[PDB]
RNA sequence: GACUCGGUGAAAUUAUAGUACCUGUGAAGAUGCAGGUUACCCGCGACAGGACGGAAAGACCCCGUGGAGCUUUACUGCAGCC
RNA sequence: AACAGUGGUAGGAGAGCGUUCUAAGGGCUGUGAAGCCAGACCGGAAGGACUGGUGGAGCGCUUAGAAGUGAGAAUGCCGGUAUGAGUAGCGAAAGAGGGGUGAGAAUCCCCUCCACCGAAUGCCUAAGGUUUCCUGAGGAAGGCUCGUCCGCUCAGGGUUAGU
RNA sequence: GUGGGUAGGGGUGAAAUGCCAAUCGAACCUGGAGAUAGCUGGUUCUCUCCGAAAUAGCUUUAGGGCUAGCCUCAAGGUAAGA
RNA sequence: GCUGUAAGCAAGCUUUGAUCCGGAGAUUUCCGAAUGGGGAAACCCACCACUCGUAAUGGAGUGGUAUCCAUAUCUGAAUUCAUAGGAUAUGAGAAGGCAGACCCGGGGAACUGAAACAUCUAAGUACCCGGAGGAAGAGAAAGCAAAUGCGAUUCCCUGAGUAGCGGCGAGCGAAACGGGAUCAGCCCAAACCAAGAGGCUUGCCUCUUGGGGUUGUAGGACACUCUGUACGGAGUUACAAAGGAACGAGGUAGAUGAAGAGGUCUGGAAAGGCCCGCCAUAGGAGGUAACAGCCCUGUAGUCAAAACUUCGUUCUCUCCUGAGUGGAUCCUGAGUACGGCGGAACACGUGAAAUUCCGUCGGAAUCCGGGAGGACCAUCUCCCAAGGCUAAAUACUCCCUAGUGACCGAUAGUGAACCAGUACCGUGAGGGAAAGGUGAAAAGCACCCCGGAAGGGGAGUGAAAGAGAUCCUGAAACCGUGUGCCUACAAGUAGUCAGAGCCCGUUAACGGGUGAUGGCGUGCCUUUUGUAGAAUGAACCGGCGAGUUACGAUCUCGUGCAAGGUUA
């Protein structure tokens, strides 16, 4: 239901309560990259490229169902309505009414 | 079965037979007609309805196994000997149908 | 071929067996039962007397109110033919 | 409480223990459930419990009910592993020597001697086979042993018809 | 050798019960079929209470069965029972 | 956001609205009923028109070209008419398939039982073959039945394992009455009349079209009185067929959608404990880093389909008279019904045998008639066969949605949770497997050392790396390595009871392990008079594997009600 790139809290695991943005979605995996959250350790192979190989330092992505947005005015975490007279159902987030 | 001897339902003889007809008027003891205290008109109309006879299989006799003591104007379709006497001595009538 | 060294390496079988001999008793023919006498522990190379050795719920015999094939003046019938 | 009894096949009766699921609530689990392994614990048995270790998400108790309700024997079925046993066998039939390759060579390549078929073990082309052909790499697996090698593996290449 | 027919209570046989895809006194497959089996093998946890028979009449019947016979459970009768 | 599996690389595409999901199309090489012909399935070869191209042949595209039947049209043999037949065009004709089922019909066994077997049963079962339909079949009386009668078939329960049938043995076994579900009845044929044609000796009588006409204590014709041609009724499912167009409701896509990160603690992670707040026509489920009503998809309620449908109502359209009275006579189902012989189906096995249906012989009445009332006859009661249509009540599933399991949890459940009718096995019809799980996500082990390389040891990754490719759990047979105690004078179904030495300290107990040696002692099971058995069975280990279940009959036990109990 999130969509790239609202402002994003987690919920829940790990990372429990840290925020930022959305770097990619994946729909049919229902799983979403935030910058920073779920920041884990990669060893890669020397490439072809880059030569460096090395340990990387990306995020595996997260479960959509552990993540929310925010209200722009509160910064609170709110649930999603939607119904906006010209706007093709963006969302009203509750605590009534704002747009995206 | 018999082992191999030739069993007991085949050494003994058939005895016929069953009726194309047979009736069977049944059934009314006669100390069931003291469910009337003091009631009259014994009919299987009046009797079908109270459970005496649970069904009347093409008529009904009257059998004197039994004593009253009441009077009953009864309406049946058949009667034994004895009960041209129980009815009849307590003056109810004992009318065949 | 076998024997030995090095490479590779099964099967049948198999209730567990650290499995001596003889005389007897036993389902009447014992390694394991009683009595007696021998026998240090473990291997290798052979032979095959025994384990009623393996192999094949016996081909022989007999039973099954089991079956098949065949035969005929066995029974009841079919086609065929007259 | 007194008195007597208490071997046992085929079998009859009675009382129980187990396992799985459902129904009432009640009650244990990340402060570690089930299952697993250990142990010297308790009841008449079938059997239960407790502590440890492994195990990482489910589970028992009581009370009834349902039953794909219990294993040692079917020359049962499937799978695994023994025994024999480092034993039989290694599939007719001469290689040897130098060099090379590679980590490793009797078995791979090259050379040189020798040996066998030579009315076949020669060539050509059917029946079939469907790439086994050639090159370039590998080498675990198939090769009845190795193996740098192969009809094995890969990656490419490979068959031209008016007669 | 090629090409091709003869199909299973049938074919085929210079005939033996041979051969018909490694199978022949009736080929293989799929079903009726979970054919039937008086016959063999197997019949999975515990304790207690009692506890048999291998005899007879019959039986296409003798290694099957059916009544008795002996066992067990329950209820009556009552002290019959020895 | 997208370029499916597929986890990566390149190249790209998209709110000038993409990826996806539905409707409606178009596209759709070849084989296959294959259909121009041949064919050994996935290929060859034609011909007729038309096009492309070469100077032409060669070559390439586009359609058509089977067989049967039917409608017609031309021809039209021996043989004259004429026919057979031949040629042509027209047919959104039909051959094939498959839901392995259910339903008719034609054929149609055996094994099993009867304790043998041949009458019977098994069984009109399986199997083969023809039919189609979503259902089929049957059906409006020559029906039951014997009164105050019922009124088309079908299905269910009783009736009842009764009447019966049967070497009367095994076994087979109905109907009708009673109560429901469903509930509709009607056309043809025949006379009579009208129109054609077609012959005969005018006359006469013989085919079609159009009315009329649908029957039983008789109806129709015919005739005589009425009555309509509507505004009344019907109607595409029978009732006769057949068209459209509007209103509403489902279905093939959806859209909206309530309430908290409550705090703290344990933790790798809360969804868990404790202390708490809310929503609820929503606490169905499924994900969510671990067990969420409140995190997500959703759920409950509402609402929408441009296009296709499926259904219900209307409008349009289409179509249509019903009765009395009489009976001078004409009809009411012909090589048919019945009857002989021979069979089969009826529960009825050839019988005292009614009834139906076939083969073959015979063969009637046609209202003053005729048939049924379990051989047959009279009386009496029903009822008209010898023509046809008939939805629903019913049986079914390869199926498609939504859902439920005291169903299974990978040796189970379909054979197949896995690229399964695959691999393999067979010439071939056919047989026919095994094979689930890293982690919450690849974070799938960068780097160093050994090694040719697999394979390891450190290093990091994560909670775990003993989790690292059969990758959660990992038992036992087995195979090891260390060992504490025993063994090289010993005869052994290998144990038990005794028993010192030596070694350890426990689910704290007259402890545990090895036990030098002594007394006793020949496995388990089946089958047997008797088995240690030299009688059978087992190599071991683990898993699967056998007394019920459905429906009745009987007895005890229990419960309710008691000459009254249960209801399908």
């Amino acid at each position: 239901h999130v969509k790239k790139g609202d402002k994003v809290m987690v919920i829940s695991g790990k990372d429990k309560g840290k925020q930022g943005t959305i770097l990619a979605a994946f729909p049919k995996k229902d799983r979403v990259l935030v910058e920073g959250v779920n920041m884990v350790k990669k060893h890669s192979k020397p490439t072809q490229a880059n030569p460096q190989g090395g340990i990387s330092n990306q995020e595996a992505p997260i479960h959509v169902s552990n993540v929310m947005p925010l209200d722009p005015k509160t910064g609170e975490v709110t649930r999603v309505g939607y119904k906006v007279e010209d706007g093709k159902k963006v969302r009203v987030a509750k605590k009534s009414g704002q747009v995206l | 079965f018999e082992g191999g001897q030739m069993p007991l339902f085949q050494r003994l003889p058939k005895r016929g037979f069953t009726n194309i007809n047979r009736k069977e008027y049944a059934v009314v003891n006669l100390d069931k007609l003291n469910g009337f205290a003091e009631g009259t008109e014994v009919t299987p109309e009046l009797l079908l309805e109270t459970g005496v006879i649970s069904k009347l299989n093409a008529g009904v006799k009257i059998l004197g196994n039994g004593k009253l003591e009441k009077k009953l104007t009864v309406k049946a379709n058949k009667f034994s000997a004895s009960a041209k006497e129980a009815v009849e001595a307590a003056g109810g009538t004992a009318e065949v149908i």
